[PDB]
RNA sequence: CGACUCUUAGCGGUGGAUCACUCGGCUCGUGCGUCGAUGAAGAACGCAGCUAGCUGCGAGAAUUAAUGUGAAUUGCAGGACACAUUGAUCAUCGACACUUCGAACGCACUUGCGGCCCCGGGUUCCUCCCGGGGCUACGCCUGUCUGAGCGUCGCUU
RNA sequence: CGCGACCUCAGAUCAGACGUGGCGACCCGCUGAAUUUAAGCAUAUUAGUCAGCGGAGGAAAAGAAACUAACCAGGAUUCCCUCAGUAACGGCGAGUGAACAGGGAAGAGCCCAGCGCCGAAUCCCCGCCCCGCGGGGCGCGGGACAUGUGGCGUACGGAAGACCCGCUCCCCGGCGCCGCUCGUGGGGGGCCCAAGUCCUUCUGAUCGAGGCCCAGCCCGUGGACGGUGUGAGGCCGGUAGCGGCCCCCGGCGCGCGCCCGGGUCUUCCCGGAGUCGGGUUGCUUGGGAAUGCAGCCCAAAGCGGGUGGUAAACUCCAUCUAAGGCUAAAUACCGGCACGAGACCGAUAGUCAACAAGUACCGUAAGGGAAAGUUGAAAAGAACUUUGAAGAGAGAGUUCAAGAGGGCGUGAAACCGUUAAGAGGUAAACGGGUGGGGUCCGCGCAGUCCGCCCGGAGGAUUCAACCCGGCGGCGGGUCCGGCCGUGUCGGCGGCCCGGCGGAUCUUUCCCGCCCCCGGGGUCGGCGGGGGACCGUCCCCCGGACCGGCGACCGGCCGCCGC
RNA sequence: CGGCUACCCACCCGACCCGUCUUGAAACACGGACCAAGGAGUCUAACACGUGCGCGAGUCGGGGGCUCGCACGAAAGCCGCCGUGGCGCAAUGAAGGUGAAGGCCGGCGCGCUCGCCGGCCGAGGUGGGAUCCCGAGGCCUCUCCAGUCCGCCGAGGGGCACCACCGGCCCGUCUCGCCCGCCGCGCCGGGGAGGUGGAGCACGAGCGCACGUGUUAGGACCCGAAAGAUGGUGAACUAUG
RNA sequence: UAUAGGGGCGAAAGACUAAUCGAACCAUCUAGUAGCUGGUUCCCUCCGAAGUUUCCCUCAGGAUAGCUGGCGCUCUCGCCC
RNA sequence: GAGCCUUGAAGCCUAGGGCGCGGGCCCGGGUGGAGCCGCCGCAGGUGCAGAUCUUGGUGGUAGUAGCAAAUAUUCAAACGAGAACUUUGAAGGCCGAAGUGGAGAAGGGUUCCAUGUGAACAGCAGUUGAACAUGGGUCAGUCGGUCCUGAGAGAUGGGCG
């Protein structure tokens, strides 16, 4: 069966394929129901934004993806309760509750919590009767545009540095060499031996 | 097909029973009872490897070459030996990139749209295509495609605010918007050179929408004008330029022919 | 051109439709034109028929100026049968003979209630 | 010379190819997403003035009523042609009605053999008497009624 | 011995209600091969698929971590592109084959057992009124469930109780009614522009020719159909936030029913067992020192248990809380119900079925399963005569055609009959070469050549030679008149009343903050706003360069028709 | 009168019936009575190479989103703060990991088989090598001076692609060696010089589309078996109660 | 009336089991498999073979070289050696 | 292509005229009755002698083999267009009571019977028939099913799955 100078091949074939297959023929169609499915969830709802729910600010958790930055998913209680508003109606405000979301980061926290309080107060909302508790006047012409797109607030901003210009100094350009790499990381797998050496010699008495 | 013609059940007879050694069906009376069964050669059986459903039918083109395509129709459409030599009618026509004004692009009836065509003199153009709507010769006119109508005139617009509703019913006519084109409403059937009427804020936004060769396309993002090959390409010119002539051999012209 | 996408444009669904539709399509496919003067006088420009009008011939092999009153109307065949329009066999008997409808000019009505409304539907309509 | 045979061609016959047509298929996609103990799917039998199929219907059987429509169905007679009554035909169909088998259900299937309750006639009545109607399948749930247990226990002989 | 109370139970044609059977294209649970591949064949592969069985709905299934990861961490489920033909499995052969990160589409969370607090505060059945329709739901008395445990408060994100502070005093269902409302809610019917005007063909015309400087007529209608053919206007319909009537439906306003949450502090409460897990054996997986599932046996814990990918011990850390349950979306759909289209087939094709197709028919049965479209515009289907017993025929007639006569359009070949020509002992047929004849074509038959120039015989015209007048065009020049074009500077002019780019800068600035000692201090950081700098295209005049298909005028040269 | 003709006939010479398996076919080798219609290298995935096009150290929207509900619109167009991702730009190790710049001059340390410092250039060199450049001299009607202009050049210069070789550099190992570094002085790192294994570097050429050919998996050029499995229907003939 | 397919029944012939039996019939897996026969459809132009080496449970077959064709590419010619 | 056509397209035939080396084509003539082609691109289920090819049709063989198991017919008449076969008469025969007779079970389903036709079917023919068409015919307390159990088959209770 094989030849000239070619590559070996193993295709996935042998498994009566042509029975199963499905066909994207079906494709410009679902995209049509897809935009009818949107437009008339902005015509059901009402004054509120489409992709209503606001979403944070949120990390990778790869060495391959820990530079990027993702709208996550919800706010995560802590950062909700310093917030200083309850659960569900949170939920009900619009902004996205996930409970599971834990917080090691002081840094993300912050953010987290000034994501908030710039929704708060980008926040206008409509009371039924008159009482108005959370509310104003004519609201800026029923603020002017009913439905916003592609989340709320742009929930990426990828923020970028700058670190400018700076003078080079010394220490750094005589120190900085390739060796710390090489010495830390022979440390590192070295840590625990020389420790059971630490021990060998306090037996030894 | 997509389904088998092995509807049938069938059994081949073997080296005896003279006949053959297709599968047969299996039965007896009706007059079908010994037969020729599924295969290619034989009467109600499946054609050879049979078309299916999943052939790569749609190609993908990218799109660099797509609106290089837009570009090259677009400037063959202004030379008018081209488009007289696809076979419209630009004999008695003004310029030949027509711009009219954007008083058009307001109509409502249109019968101001055929005093429209026949004041630009497009009307011998559309007079063409009413000479010429003849029903399709061939097998096709069973599948519901029956008249053959030549294209004519399009014309090209922005800002939609009912020149479709006026120029919708005129027979062999095109339009057509700016931000949206087609290579396949700019060069039907793959010949270059379709005349062209256009409008005042189309014939301004074109520059916007594509740019020059010095400055970027402005609406599209990362798209220039394409590189020219040849700057100036009069081939007799630069033959009998004095440069070229300078540094010639000479005519040698005597024949040389066989001698006996 | 065909804007909605619930009509045919297709030549077997209107062929299939068009000699299989039920009798009260029938009525409406099997329609004539009325005389210029009665278009002018009733503001309409088409009619259904019925078994007694006063009919004139446009084209055919029998032509021209021969006023005569519909029989029956054979909405099977879309066919109707004029009393002027003869043929003798060869056993010398007469029978009608085929007419369709659309060759066919309404010179007179009759005049009945629910053609007084049809008739001020078209022409309200008609606005 | 004729007969026979052969080859051409004209004509004629057998034959049903090519071409042309298409109320038919195949594929793709949208929209919807519905059967049955209140008896389904399926099958049998029956039904027209002249009637075998197909189709459509069920002892009201080529459809009943009602709504819309507005003067026909049709191969031939007839019959209602009535419309200043209710108005032919056709479609829609929401009210009626829906033979027997069929999960089939009173027990089985040979159209057989029953059993109660009730109503009309019988001997003016029960005792294996005519007609009609109803009820009479299995399993299981909630509750009722009846009652078995040297199962546990009381009060009593 | 009797009676009573339960507890286990049976019976009934008890009162009321429910399940079965089908279709199975998609989905769910199990079961389950073999051809084949490996060139042989046992594991492997074909595949956990065909077949079998049981179920289900318009979707189902899945699902709010006993998770992924190991760093600045994500966060229910579903589906797509990638991951990837990779890590891995494999007589390490053939072959098999994932997943988390990433980006998208859709966005949704909840309840109960336990624990304890509330005097069973709960539910079902029967009976009477209550109320209004198209039709059934709250309240009052007595029969049951139920203390071996209804209901309220309650869920791992903590919860409860009791102080203290701070406010807030509610919402869902039912009914009448106004305009509504994204194609201009959904369905059903009926209707809505303009020539059959003129000659002309023809069987019939929807053929062809024509309509003033208003282009014969309508066009938000020129899709498509039928009608004696090939139609924008003769007819249905097509177009349109076109109009009218009829039905039902989704978002405003009177009645009935329900109605204290948040934060701090203190005390108290805090979980699912023959279950995980271990051994062993079978199946499956890529899962290897056993991923998952199942049988048998052994079988727990409370700083516990599980997971952290090479078995086991010691150790630290991270993450989750299993053995109870519900839930739309995105998603699959060859059955069905209608529906629209097609670079598809055109009656030996396309479903087997364009037609009385799962019909005729074969087999006892499982089951197998066809052939078969076309007159003509209109049946106008051959009256009548005349032979023959009738079939059949000859006249006559229908129509454009019987050269279309009821399986009838067009009618090929094989083959057969007859006529016309030619031929005949080496079977017929063929190739090269000719000859004879025949059908027929062309040619005009000893009269067939034409076109130009030049020299001769006629008339009839008016160029031309020459100029005048006029238009248009060629060709060049002052680049004149200006124009635009190419380069280089000047004015930065529009820099703020300019576009855009820049991981240039400007903490001498402005807002949210953080730091140090209510304020100040560059003491520094981040997010947001302006503006100095470079990089290109918008103007100005000035000068450089070229008149290039960038085009107009003047004068010049030299044609031109009138 | 001329005429080739798929008309017919005459005559001379040549002349075995086609298709295929085959060393060998007219074969006493097989298939073919005659005629009409149907009848066989298609499609997808994957790879390799050649070819055409666009962009170019990039390239690709194939998955989504954006546009008013319009026949052709299941089209086409746009996104770029949708480049996530594929392929490539960097190989090599089993892996822990590591990861491609040298040349020329001046000086120093013993210029010692040795390292350091200072300046400049920058992918080394050898032999061929299309092309290009320079050029002795050579030639154009009286004798002097003239310029473009003309063309051949012996020879010489720099040298593309590519070929052949040497030298250089990275990674894995092996051998021989001494020196330096210090988030902490150690069974710690870094380094040197040789000979080897590598799908390497030594100024990058890919990516996307389409077409062609070939190979493989698929019913795969078309038809063909004796078999095997699953699930059902038959004792009306026959066998025996 | 009973016994049903690797099953039944057999005074035993491997006989019979619906004209089939040394494993019945029908449908599906199924277009199963085949190194083995048969066929494999328009013209013209140009070039044009091999039946040999090695290896294979290979000896009617394949891979490998060799033979062939296509696509080119890099140079050489034209003006006493 | 201001392509071609009811003043006749497609297809078919052609001892007609030609072109190309061919694949094939163009025109003339006749049938024929409503659609057809050239060119530039594009896309295919794209070109027949065969495959004991498939389907449909027709030849040679051929007016040939063959219409022969069971002895057998003949005359006259009738109805009729038509008589070797139909019917009647007469004569001669066979079956010879274990039948070529008279009736039933299973099976067949209208074939039973009458009238009318003789187109196809009866393998010659036919006035005939079991062919076709029209119209008729099957009457039960006491004949049988129904009821009984037999060889057996099958349901609930139960068990297994
Ligand atoms: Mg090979
Ligand atoms: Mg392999
Ligand atoms: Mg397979
Ligand atoms: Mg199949
Ligand atoms: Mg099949
Ligand atoms: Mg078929
Ligand atoms: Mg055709
Ligand atoms: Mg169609
Ligand atoms: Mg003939
Ligand atoms: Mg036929
Ligand atoms: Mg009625
Ligand atoms: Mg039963
Ligand atoms: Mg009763
Ligand atoms: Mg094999
Ligand atoms: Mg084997
Ligand atoms: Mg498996
Ligand atoms: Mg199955
Ligand atoms: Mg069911
Ligand atoms: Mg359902
Ligand atoms: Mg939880
Ligand atoms: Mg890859
Ligand atoms: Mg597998
Ligand atoms: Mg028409
Ligand atoms: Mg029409
Ligand atoms: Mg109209
Ligand atoms: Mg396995
Ligand atoms: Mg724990
Ligand atoms: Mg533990
Ligand atoms: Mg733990
Ligand atoms: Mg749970
Ligand atoms: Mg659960
Ligand atoms: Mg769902
Ligand atoms: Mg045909
Ligand atoms: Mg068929
Ligand atoms: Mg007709
Ligand atoms: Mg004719
Ligand atoms: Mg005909
Ligand atoms: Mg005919
Ligand atoms: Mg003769
Ligand atoms: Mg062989
Ligand atoms: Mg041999
Ligand atoms: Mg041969
Ligand atoms: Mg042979
Ligand atoms: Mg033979
Ligand atoms: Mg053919
Ligand atoms: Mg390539
Ligand atoms: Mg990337
Ligand atoms: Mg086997
Ligand atoms: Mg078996
Ligand atoms: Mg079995
Ligand atoms: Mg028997
Ligand atoms: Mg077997
Ligand atoms: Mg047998
Ligand atoms: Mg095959
Ligand atoms: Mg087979
Ligand atoms: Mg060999
Ligand atoms: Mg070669
Ligand atoms: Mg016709
Ligand atoms: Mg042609
Ligand atoms: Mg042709
Ligand atoms: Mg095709
Ligand atoms: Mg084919
Ligand atoms: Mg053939
Ligand atoms: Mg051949
Ligand atoms: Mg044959
Ligand atoms: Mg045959
Ligand atoms: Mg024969
Ligand atoms: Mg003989
Ligand atoms: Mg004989
Ligand atoms: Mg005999
Ligand atoms: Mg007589
Ligand atoms: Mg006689
Ligand atoms: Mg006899
Ligand atoms: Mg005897
Ligand atoms: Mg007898
Ligand atoms: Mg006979
Ligand atoms: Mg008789
Ligand atoms: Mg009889
Ligand atoms: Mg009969
Ligand atoms: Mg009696
Ligand atoms: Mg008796
Ligand atoms: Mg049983
Ligand atoms: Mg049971």
């Amino acid at each position: 069966a094989p030849s000239r100078n070619g590559m070996v091949l193993k295709p996935h074939f042998h498994k009566d394929w042509q029975r199963r297959v499905a066909t994207w023929f079906n494709q410009p169609a679902r995209k049509i129901r897809r935009r009818k499915a949107r437009q008339a969830k902005a015509r059901r709802i009402a004054p509120r934004p489409a992709s209503g729910p606001i979403r944070p600010i949120v990390r990778c958790p790869t060495v391959r993806y820990h530079t990027k930055v993702r709208a996550g998913r919800g706010f995560s209680l802590e950062e909700l309760r310093v917030a200083g508003i309850h659960k569900k109606v949170a939920r009900t405000i619009g902004i996205s509750v996930d409970p599971r979301r834990r917080n090691k980061s002081t840094e993300s926290l912050q953010a987290n919590v000034q994501r908030l309080k710039e929704y708060r107060s980008k926040l206008i909302l409509f009371p039924r009767k008159p009482s108005a508790p959370k509310k104003g006047d004519s609201s800026a012409e029923e603020l002017k545009l009913a439905t916003q797109l592609t989340g709320p607030v742009m929930p990426v901003r990828n923020v970028y540095k700058k670190e400018k210009a700076r003078v080079i100094t010394e220490e750094e350009k005589n120190f900085k060499a390739f060796a710390s790499l090489r010495m830390a990381r022979a440390n590192a797998r070295l840590f625990g031996i020389r420790a059971k050496r630490a021990k060998e010699a306090a037996e030894q008495d | 097909s997509e389904l088998a013609g092995h509807q049938t059940s069938a059994e081949s007879w073997g080296t005896g029973r003279a006949v053959a050694r297709i599968p047969r069906v299996r039965g007896g009376g009706t007059h079908r009872s010994g037969q020729g069964a599924f295969g290619n050669m034989c009467r109600g059986g499946r054609m050879f490897a049979p078309t299916k459903t999943w052939r790569r039918w749609h190609r993908r083109v990218n799109t660099t070459q797509k609106r290089y395509a837009i570009c090259s129709a677009l400037a063959a459409s202004a030379l008018p030996a081209l488009v007289m030599s696809k076979g419209h009618r630009i004999e008695e026509v003004p310029e030949l990139p027509l711009v009219v004004e954007d008083k058009v692009e307001g109509y409502k009836k249109t019968k101001e749209a055929v005093l429209l065509l026949k004041k630009l003199k497009a009307w011998n153009d559309i007079k063409k295509v009413y000479a010429s709507q003849r029903m399709r010769a061939g097998k096709g006119k069973m599948r519901n495609r029956r008249r053959i109508q030549r294209r004519g005139p399009c014309i090209i617009y922005n800002e939609d605010n009912g020149i479709i509703k006026a120029f919708r019913n005129i027979p062999g006519i095109t339009l057509l918007n700016v931000s949206k084109l087609n290579i396949l409403k700019l060069a039907p059937g793959g010949h270059v050179g379709r005349f062209c009427i256009w409008t005042e804020s189309a014939f301004r936004k074109l520059d916007e929408l594509y740019g020059t060769w010095r400055k970027a396309a402005s609406l599209k993002s990362n798209y220039n004008l394409p590189m020219h090959k040849m700057i100036n390409t009069d081939l007799s010119r630069i033959l009998k330029s004095p440069e070229i002539q300078r540094a010639l051999r000479a005519p040698r012209k005597k024949i040389h022919r066989r001698v006996l | 051109m065909k804007f909605n996408p619930f009509v045919t444009s297709d030549r077997s669904k209107n062929r299939k439709r068009h000699f299989n539709a039920p009798s009260h399509i029938r009525r409406k496919i099997m329609s004539s034109p009325l005389s210029k003067e009665l278009r002018q006088k009733y503001n309409v420009r088409s009619m259904p028929i019925r078994k007694d009008d006063e009919v004139q011939v446009v084209r055919g092999h029998y032509k021209g100026q021969q006023i005569g009153k519909v029989v029956q109307v054979y909405r099977k065949k879309y066919v109707i049968y004029i009393e002027r329009v003869q043929r003798e066999k060869a056993n010398g008997t007469t029978v009608h003979v085929g007419i369709h409808p659309s060759k066919v000019v309404i010179t007179r009505l009759k005049l009945d209630k629910d053609r007084k409304k049809i008739l001020e539907r078209k022409a309200k309509s008609r606005q």
